[PDB]
RNA sequence: GAACAGCCUCUAGUUGAUAGAAUAAUGUAGAUAAGGGAAGUCGGCAAAAUAGAUCCGUAACUUCGGGAUAAGGAUUGGCU
RNA sequence: UCUUAAGGUAGCCAAAUGCCUCGUCAUCUAAUUAGUGACGCGCAUGAAUGGAUUAACGAGAUUCCCACUGUCCCUAUCUAC
RNA sequence: CAGUCAAGCGUUCAUAGCGACAUUGCUUUUUGAUUCUUCGAUGUCGGCUCUUCCUAUCAUACCGAAGCAGAAUUCGGUAAGCGUUGGAUUGUUCACCCACUAAUAGGGAACGUGAGCUGGGUUUAGACCGUCGUGAGACAGGUUAGUUUUACCCUACUGAUGAAUGUUACCGCAAUAGUAAUUGAACUUAGUACGAGAGGAACAGUUCAUUCGGAUAAUUGGUUUUUGCGGCUGUCUGAUCAGGCAUUGCCGCGAAGCUACCAUCCGCUGGAUUAUGGCUGAACGCCUCUAAGUCAGAAUCCAUGCUAGAACGCGGUGAUUUC
């Protein structure tokens, strides 16, 4: 990430640890990410590396195409399902963990996205809003 | 050997001991630095924490994503009714530190703060001050003789002042009792403060203005003896582990042949005197003001009481103070409010805090309305309203 | 500020109060409270609870609109 | 209820096990938990999930007897 | 042709038997001193000191997958004693 | 692990960075040698947990040097203040990969740590194999199964009382002891300096993270013996009611209390210095940051604040017993 992702993001309550499955939420050919590390992450003994909305990880298809199978690509949380609040004091939570293949910088590899959007990963990511459907 | 694993330390060592705060009132260990230039004004006010609740405002920090965007803030609400000043200390600087020399009280004093002085009240014969209101009752028979010694010695000026236990609505009768350093001109004026506000009663605008950032001294809830996994945060051993796991597995190393200090330990958790900073003060609100709730967005004729009073303290029919965030101490805790030790910009204490909607819906469960008015447009006539 | 209504049992929704959610189909409820929030997703129908607002609108109760 | 287990009750028997007060830590026994779901660990240890009955459906392999309750699905009250 | 008679056949194998060794190749994983399938000059496999295989069975040892979960991230709370 | 010398390497050029042939040392963290203590017994491997210490500094602060244009690097100084992870395989220490990271530095503390745990390994007794042995049996060869005891004493540590300082009450002072914050990214500077291009910064400012810490329960989540309300099964009280029992009968909601980087709040600024760069200036008519003197300056130190209050440190103040 960096010079990819657009702004800074107010800590969202983490959801996603090492070892979570989502659901994938592109067309890029994958059916669920496995994450096994996230960008940005600490350091602290007996401590998972967790990501949330709009976090940028490491992940693996363990369900999907062949050509996306056994390798590592960063991927992008578009859906959290553990509730955070917002500033303006709401406490929010989708169905799902989702999230969709990238590359380093940010890009997509699919061209479109089911489902809603959260507004955070929107706002970090902006190719994500271009080919997402509703951005909540 | 050492560590496999770095990891930090758990616990601060500078919160040491742990143990029990000396009373319930938390002392100001230190006032803002002096500054004769500026007017004779108290550094520091006496409430007691009714509770907390809930504030929108539009905040205005360029820059940040919530830039001119409503956000939901908690606040805790300290009622302060004015506080009476009795009496004065002066403190001369001596090589071995502050050295009081005297202190004058006032000419009368009230039921509540000779309570104060007293244990059994009802078995006592009120005999207290009697003979020092004796001494007074003339212009300076043995008053001005004390008052010109402060003024000659005793660069250092505080004025005793205690609460008003009676109008706050604890069952106390018991006044708070403390000291305000007086930070502003010679010893001389401060004195001269000191004798004019004698009987007096000062309230909580005259000292704190809104959108100040001060810090907030008391003694912290008491939670009993605690184990070493909840009043350290130690990692909890595994599962399967004999005689015990909310414990510390390795308390030492075979040498030194001593436990170490810095070893946690179980014991008292909680009730400890702490002084915690940079508190924004949202509201200063007035007792004697009806829409005490009510804002320029809003302007409903409500009190900052929620509906059902304040959860184990009742009401805050007296002046109140709105900070941001929360406080050192419980409900119905006396606290300290002292001003800032230093002038903070950070570009986030000069902001201008205006607020948009105070919430004052019932905190005694899950309240859906703010007033009883509200209550009844939402839910028509009940059966027990004929 | 603006006041929400509960897509379950219609209350008012002061800011900070209840929960949001998003359903797979991009679709927002908004719950005052664990009560409404729990009943919703035991998928219980607010015609049926009694206390909810659709209730007494459909039992023509509080007529008073 | 399939059932001399499991739960409750009649006959009969007992009401015996030092007590009172309070409700700190740490324990023993029993539980629950957001999101994740073995990342913990020598190792899923421990726990959780499954579970009765009816109907449907049931693979590889096989010594043709099994595997098999394979796996995997649906239903279950009360009243007339 | 020699040593004391013969000279490891069919099979099986880094096997509960392989030291070097975490063997080499493939597969399984993001990553595997693990697992499986192959290979075989096999220190030191091998034929009732039984070899190979085998449905069923197993509170036997091991690997993976689904389900499930406080084992864990990271702890919190409740009850009895 | 660190020095000294300097044949050479480094386009030339011993010493930017290296450095052979030799030679001087330090250390007791990853080996021996010895046999001084312990065989009327000091519980052995590893991990987990937790504290502290060293520095031979991986990162961060500030610097000096370069074959330092920028970027990235490399070599050093003061520096241990602060951090130094998540995992696949293995009982492993060690190892080796996947990643993240500012970085994944090295060590000690009876090869720290078993009345702290665990018991996977080793290393009792059962059993299998291979080789060896006529055999009983052997095998730092492999494999599987194999009881982990006691604290109530003293001290230490953590908290909690307390006799006597004429009595009792209130308000304080402050010796001493502890101390804490940490790190990164984005925007902006700026596609600018620098550079032939490719590339490509750095201070001031802003918004947020990471790790840590102290609180708090407004909100959200969690807990339910509120056995609060409702529902449900079996049975029992003769029967729709109202209840008992089912070791808290079960299910939904469930206030309050407690509580979560699963929630929210808050976490200060002055001085003296180190390395280093300087000023004036001799020694040594010049020169020279040093010799006298002196300026700035590091995450250092000491203060400011913060925690405790010396129960044999103290002050002020109130009241002090009518047959």
């Amino acid at each position: 990430s960096g010079n990819g992702a657009q702004g800074t993001k107010f800590r969202i309550s983490l959801g996603l640890p090492v070892g979570a499955i989502m659901n994938c939420a592109d067309n890029s050919g994958a059916r669920n990410l496995y994450i096994i590390a996230v960008k940005g992450s600490g350091s602290r003994l007996n401590r998972l590396p967790a990501a949330s909305l709009g976090d940028m990880v490491m992940a693996t298809v363990k369900k999907g195409k062949p050509e996306l199978r056994k390798k590592v690509m960063p991927a992008i949380v578009v859906r959290q399902a553990k509730s955070w609040r917002r500033r303006d004091g709401v406490f929010l939570y989708f169905e799902d963990n989702a999230g969709v293949i990238a590359n380093p910088k940010g890009e997509m590899k699919g061209s479109a996205i089911t489902g809603p959007v959260g507004k955070e990963c929107a706002d970090l990511w902006p190719r994500v809003a271009s080919n997402s459907g509703v951005v909540v | 050997s050492h560590r496999k694993y770095e990891a930090p330390r758990h616990g601060h060592l500078g919160f040491l001991p742990r143990k029990r705060a000396a009373s319930i009132r938390a002392r100001v260990k230190a006032f803002p630095k002096d500054d004769r230039s500026k007017p004779v004004a108290l550094t520091s006010f006496l409430g007691y924490k009714a509770g907390m609740t809930t504030i929108v405002r539009d905040l205005d920090r360029p820059g940040s994503k919530f830039h001119k965007r409503e956000v939901v803030e908690a606040v805790t609400v300290v009622d302060t009714p004015p506080v009476v000043v009795v009496g004065v200390v002066g403190y001369v600087e001596t090589p071995r530190g502050l050295r009081s020399l005297t202190t004058v009280w006032a000419e009368h004093l009230s039921d509540e703060v000779k309570r104060r002085f007293y244990k059994n009240w009802y078995k006592s014969k009120k005999k207290a001050f009697t003979k020092y209101s004796a001494k007074y009752a003339q212009d300076g028979a043995g008053i001005e003789r004390e008052l010109a010694r402060i003024k000659k010695y005793a660069s250092v000026v505080r004025v005793l002042v205690h609460t008003q236990i009676r109008k706050t609505p604890l069952a106390q009768k018991k006044a708070h009792l403390a000291e305000i350093q007086l930070n502003g001109g010679s010893i001389s004026e401060k004195v001269d403060w000191a004798r004019e506000h004698f009987e007096k009663t000062v309230a909580v605008d005259s000292v704190f203005e809104q959108n100040e950032m001060i810090d907030a001294i008391a003694v912290t809830k008491g939670h009993g003896f605690e184990g070493v996994t909840h009043r350290w945060g130690t990692k909890k051993l595994p599962r399967k582990t004999h005689r015990g796991l909310r414990k510390v597995a390795c308390i030492g190393a075979w040498h030194p042949a001593h436990v170490m200090w810095s070893v946690a330990r179980a014991g008292q958790r909680g009730y400890h005197s702490r002084t915690s900073i940079n508190h924004k003060i949202y509201r200063v609100g007035k007792g004697d003001d009806e829409a005490n709730g009510a804002t320029s967005f809003d302007r409903t004729k409500k009190t900052i009481t929620p509906m059902g009073g304040f959860v184990h303290y009742g009401e805050i029919k007296n002046d109140f103070i709105m900070v941001k965030g929360c406080i050192p101490g419980n409900r119905k805790r006396i606290v300290t409010l002292r001003k800032s030790l230093y002038t903070n910009t950070s570009r986030k204490a000069l902001e201008e805090v205006s607020l948009k909607w105070i919430d004052t819906a019932s905190k005694f469960g899950k309240g859906r309305f703010q007033t009883p008015a509200e209550k009844h447009a939402f839910m028509g006539t009940l059966k027990k309203d004929l | 500020m603006k006041v929400e209504i509960d897509s379950f049992s219609g209350a008012k929704i002061y800011p900070g109060r209840g929960t949001l959610f998003v359903r797979g189909d991009s679709k927002i409820f908004r719950f005052q409270n664990s009560k409404s929030a729990s009943l919703f997703k035991q998928r219980k129908n607010p015609r049926r609870i009694a206390w909810t607002v659709l209730f007494r609108k459909h039992h023509k109760k509080g007529i008073t609109e």
